[PDB]
């Protein structure tokens, strides 16, 4: 009588790993059927989980990523706990193959393993996104340097630096949106990136005008400054929106 | 789909996840 929900995974990669399990769990939940001796297959799951936990502990204990270090354990904890339910189920089924409580454990344990493994994969996914965010923040920081460019020589250096930086950022975003399952988020990323790319030449043009105006005589630089600053502000707004969107999740990603 | 098959799948999936970690 309880309703359930199989996840719409966060990325295509996670989907390809976990979809089979989710589909098989759904099939068993919906099925109309005694259960055979599951001691051995459950033991194989137990062994796999133990290996995974061992590797997870090594990672937690060696990673310099303080955030990964903190978010990982709860996921492995959920997986281990769910595994204990499968073990209990197999033990119960040895004496009573028709046990209803045993079947309940099998289902809860299977779902808990799916949910814990998904949580685990999402923690590693978040670490990957943090790498993209770091690049975005480097661009925001470099945009603050525009105001210090006051010679044509420095403008050449600046453009030759910001240009490739934007290209790298754009590539990371393009690759990321291609991995996302949620269409709404992909659209936002692509739209913001396009806006940012379009503003780049506008910024360089504004900086060239500022440099030219400054290095002249009796010209007022107030307008050139304003126009440069306006463009930097718009670009920074767009990049912050990319950073915000890269971190969005969805309710439909939960399994229950 | 049966319990024996689902359990085999789970074990394989877990091994897959461990491998992802080991290669990262």
């Amino acid at each position: 009588h309880h309703h359930h929900h199989m996840p719409v995974f966060h990325t295509r990669t996670i989907e390809s790993i976990l979809e089979p399990v989710a589909q098989q769990i759904s099939h068993l939940v919906i099925m109309h059927e005694a259960i055979p001796d599951l001691t051995a297959p459950v033991a194989a799951v137990q062994a796999a989980v133990s290996n995974l936990v061992r590797v997870g502990k090594e990672t937690v204990q060696t990673t310099e990523d303080q955030i990964l270090k903190r978010d990982m354990p709860p996921a492995f904890i959920k997986v281990e706990n769910a595994c204990t339910k499968l073990v209990q189920a197999a033990q119960m089924l040895q004496s009573d193959p028709y046990s209803v409580p045993a079947r309940d454990y099998l289902i809860d344990g299977s779902r808990g393993i799916l949910s814990g493994t998904s949580d685990l994969l999402l923690t590693f996914d978040e670490a990957e996104v943090r790498k993209i965010i770091r690049v975005c923040k480097g661009i925001l920081e470099y945009l603050t340097v525009a105001e210090v460019v006051e010679t044509m020589e420095d403008l050449v250096t600046y453009t030759k630096n910001l240009g490739p930086g934007m290209t790298k950022m754009a590539k990371m975003i393009d690759e990321r949106q291609q991995e996302l399952t949620h269409q709404e988020h992909r659209v936002m990323l692509v739209n913001s990136m396009n806006t940012v790319k379009e503003l780049l030449p506008v910024l360089i043009s504004a900086m060239k005008i500022f440099v030219t105006t400054k290095n002249s005589k009796n010209q007022g630089i107030e307008e050139a400054l304003k126009n440069r600053n306006f463009t930097v502000e718009k670009m920074s707004a767009e990049i912050n929106e990319i950073i915000r969107v890269l971190q969005l999740t969805s309710w439909d990603e939960d399994a229950w | 789909v049966g319990w024996e098959q689902l359990l085999t799948t789970i074990a394989r999936t877990i091994n897959e996840v461990e491998n992802q970690i080991l290669t990262r």
